[PDB]
């Protein structure tokens, strides 16, 4: 199979307004949300349909009960956080843990902390430790740094049952994540050449723009890869036209695999 | 400082009585937890609370619930008490849960004994025998014995007392008690305890030896309707002296 | 079916080295625990484990395999105070604490100068009971329970003087029967050929 | 503090025709913090019928949601997302550009 991960994101806010919620947490296999829990619902609950019918729903009463307290954990530590920082109104801390399994076999994992948006704390689970970016992550760093258990928790849960969890999703959903639906790809003249692809599934997809067999990435305007709303995607690149000579240019498009060129004539 | 605190210590109940056992800890810890625990079995969850404000079944629920009253408070309800849950129960904390490496602190434990009828439940008979003068000639030293006999349930607790002072040195009580009628379900037990001093210490008549049992037994709103005394919670004690 | 096992029991002697094992099928695994529990207390945290190897602490040691899902508890220099009951648990996928069922330890202390005897404490006139003594044998020997519906016999105790730094093995035998005498109390038990049996 | 604006994009989801149906997607991206109000606007009036993604996580710590609706594109009808973020003083408009 491609590259496939898993990860799972915190969003703690301090002040929020009417409505919105303290505490949302939600978790993706690639692109594609598959669970989420918030501070109004108190449910964890599937985002995905193949995660509803592949797992028990004991296994949502018991994710319900640790989120719970995931939930007030998150609450205290952002409660500390803005109290070192002396900072008043409302502040957001979120967190992202992960990994992922290579085409090759190879896995990565990560774990990191943001505040107000910006890095705050990352794991490096082969030396052990936490990297802090100022003096509040800091004392964080010490105090999390002084219990070496839940650091050899994080890295085992990272590199064995993380992997294990993101297995038995991509099993549950391969009709979705492992399909491959190709490009439909063409060449519009607006002057620039914008080469444009829809209709295609998983959303990694390279395109770039050769002059006379060359290719100058400074000169190509790179455009998003952006969902279609059916489950597919589309993506464009362009590339300005010199008036003054001729030029052979050609739109080159991978995806999954295969390579497609466009010759404009 | 004090830990997890959990009561009572012991509790004989008829079946469908009803008993709340309390817990709290003053950890500021956020989970708590109550199991029991069975010979020949690992411990099982009933109930838990992972966070202040929510609960959850544990493995073994039927026939209890619980109250997660406070961030240190978490009771367990015994609506309707049945023999099958005659136990030891045990209430835990932990500082967060959903985590790999926190470790849980326990209380001190509730022995639980349910009866159809309490015309089973006796005291102990408790009796104190002198050393053997024949020890004391070819070891000076000097052994006394403690018998605790006939009781039931088993919830006794048995100390040595000399001169008024409770002791530990030189003291072994059996750790667990003797079926004086192995076969039966409901058997009576006997325990046995020895005090062994130097033979000095006995030879001085001035040093007084007590045996104490506290029994557990019935309260007030228990009702008895047998022609012996009701057996309530009581200390039954024998004593020595020191023979010149 | 997840299951945890570990051995009922363990019997080893004091100073000695003991190694209680716990092997674990579980669905998942997020780190393995032991706790120890004297006879009537609460289980104590003792360690955890997560990764693989061997981690100390004092004189116990933790180990772990996850790929052979298997750890010890590995005890050095025996003392009495570890007889106990040593429970190791496991987290699995979903974080539910997974109980083995308990290794009970019993320890055997070194009896330097045994000298086995059985003697008769004296009477109590509260009492209608004989009670013999069975004391000061070496830890090998081991105490029966009693054959005669109307004799009681309970197990060997250890008892610790601790002024004088003496510990001596005990059992206890009682009975009113008129024909008990403790020259034939311990008859069911196999007793060391040199006990003493003092004149009544 | 830093407090990053949307990036807003407004497309179909199929290469659009007039007379026939389509969706029309604005996808609001890369903003923080999360609070943020979207509308489709249809010849500059709000358009009743949308739907949206739950408010979705980046690596970066950014945030994103697609809005949609669906339509049949016209020759003469003009089509826009109006998007509300903390850092903007007011609301700014996105024609969809065929
Ligand atoms: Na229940
Ligand atoms: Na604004």
């Amino acid at each position: 199979m491609r590259t496939h991960s898993l990860r799972y994101f915190r969003l703690g806010v301090s002040d929020p307004i009417h409505g919105v919620p303290e505490f949302i947490s939600v978790g993706y296999v690639d692109s594609h949300p598959i669970t989420t829990y918030d501070s109004v619902t108190r449910q964890k609950e599937p985002r995905a349909p193949w995660m509803a019918e592949n797992l028990a729903p004991d296994h949502w009463e018991r994710y319900t009960q640790l989120l719970r307290g995931w939930q007030q954990m998150f609450k205290v530590e952002l409660k500390r956080l803005q109290r070192h920082y002396n900072h008043s109104g409302s502040h957001t801390y979120q967190r992202m843990i992960g990994c992922e399994l290579l085409e090759d076999g190879s896995t990565t994992g990560f774990l990191q902390y943001a505040y107000d948006g910006q890095d705050f704390l990352i794991f490096n689970k082969d030396t052990l430790s936490w990297l802090a970016v100022d003096n509040v992550a800091h004392t964080i760093k010490q105090a999390w740094e002084a219990n070496q258990h839940e650091l050899l928790y994080q890295k085992n849960w990272l590199e064995e049952e993380c992997i294990a969890w993101l297995k038995r999703f991509l099993e549950y959903g391969k009709d979705t994540l492992q399909r491959t639906e190709p490009p439909l790809v063409r060449v519009n003249r607006k002057t620039a050449l914008f080469c444009k692809a829809h209709g295609f599934y998983p959303p990694e997809i390279y395109m770039t723009w050769m002059k006379n067999g060359e290719e100058i990435v400074q000169e190509i305007d790179y455009g998003d890869i952006l969902p279609s709303g059916d489950g597919t995607y589309q993506a464009w690149a362009s590339i300005e036209l010199d008036p003054q000579s001729s030029n052979l240019y050609s739109c080159h498009v991978e995806h999954s695999g295969v390579h497609m060129v466009l010759q404009v004539p | 400082n004090a830990g997890v605190t959990q009561t009572p210590k012991f509790q004989v109940l008829k079946t469908g009585q009803s008993m709340t056992l309390q817990c709290a800890q003053d950890m500021n810890h956020n989970s708590m937890y109550w199991y029991r625990q069975d010979p020949g079995m690992g411990l099982r969850l009933i109930y838990y609370s992972a966070s202040e404000g929510t609960t959850d079944k544990g493995e073994v629920p039927n026939g209890y619930n619980v109250s997660r009253l406070n961030k240190r408070e978490f009771s367990l309800r015994l609506e309707s008490a049945a023999p099958s849950q005659t136990s030891v129960y045990f209430c835990a904390s932990s500082v967060w849960t959903g985590e790999g490496s926190g470790e849980l602190f326990f209380g001190e434990g509730s022995r639980l004994t349910v009866l159809e009828d309490l015309k089973n439940v006796f005291p102990p008979e408790v009796a104190v025998f002198e050393p053997s003068e024949a020890e004391i000639s070819h070891t000076q030293k000097a052994t006394l014995v403690c018998l605790a006999t006939g009781f039931y349930p088993d919830h006794v607790e048995l100390s040595w007392w000399v001169n008024g002072k409770e002791v530990h040195s030189g003291v072994c009580t059996d750790p667990q008690p003797l079926k004086e009628q192995p076969a039966l379900n409901d058997s009576r037990y006997a325990l046995s305890s020895r005090l062994r001093v130097s033979a000095t210490f006995w030879q001085n008549p001035r040093n007084h030896f007590r045996c104490q049992v506290q029994f557990y037994g019935l309260s007030e709103n228990d009702e008895w309707t047998q022609d012996r005394a009701k057996p309530v919670t009581q200390i039954v004690s024998a004593e020595a002296w020191g023979r010149a | 079916g997840q299951n945890i096992d570990q051995p009922t029991e363990m019997t080893a002697t004091e100073g000695a080295i003991v190694q209680i094992n716990c092997t674990y099928q579980t669905s998942g695994f997020n780190g393995l625990f032991w706790y120890q529990q004297h006879a009537g207390e609460a289980p104590t945290f003792l360690s955890y484990n997560v990764l693989d190897g061997l981690e100390e602490k004092g004189r116990f040691s933790s180990f772990l395999s996850r790929s052979k899902g298997y750890s010890y508890l590995l005890l050095k220099e025996l003392q009495m105070k570890d007889s106990a009951s040593y429970l190791c648990a496991v987290k699995d996928s979903n974080y539910q604490l997974i109980w083995g069922a308990g290794t009970k330890l019993i320890i055997k202390p070194d009896i330097q100068n045994p000298d086995p005897a059985v003697y008769q404490l004296r009477d109590s006139k509260s009492s209608d009971k004989s009670v013999c003594l069975f004391t000061d044998f070496d830890s090998q020997t081991n105490v029966s329970q009693s054959k005669d519906s109307d004799v009681y016999i309970t197990d060997k105790c250890v008892l610790d003087m601790r002024s004088m730094d003496f510990k001596s093995n005990s059992a206890v035998a009682w009975s009113n029967k008129s024909d008990f005498a403790c020259a034939n109390a311990f008859n069911n038990s196999i007793i060391p050929e040199d006990t003493f049996f003092p004149s009544p | 503090m830093i407090q990053r604006t949307p990036k807003i994009q407004v497309y179909s989801r199929h290469p659009a025709e007039n007379g026939k149906s389509n969706f029309l997607n604005c996808y609001v991206s890369g903003f923080h913090p999360s609070d943020i109000e979207v509308d489709l606007l249809k010849n500059g009036e709000r358009i009743e019928k949308v739907e949206h993604s739950d408010l979705s996580f980046s690596k970066d710590w950014s945030f994103y949601l697609l809005y949609y609706t669906e339509f049949t594109p016209t020759e003469k009808d003009e089509y826009a997302c109006r998007v509300n973020h903390v850092t903007l003083s007011q609301p700014k408009i996105v024609k969809w550009d065929r």
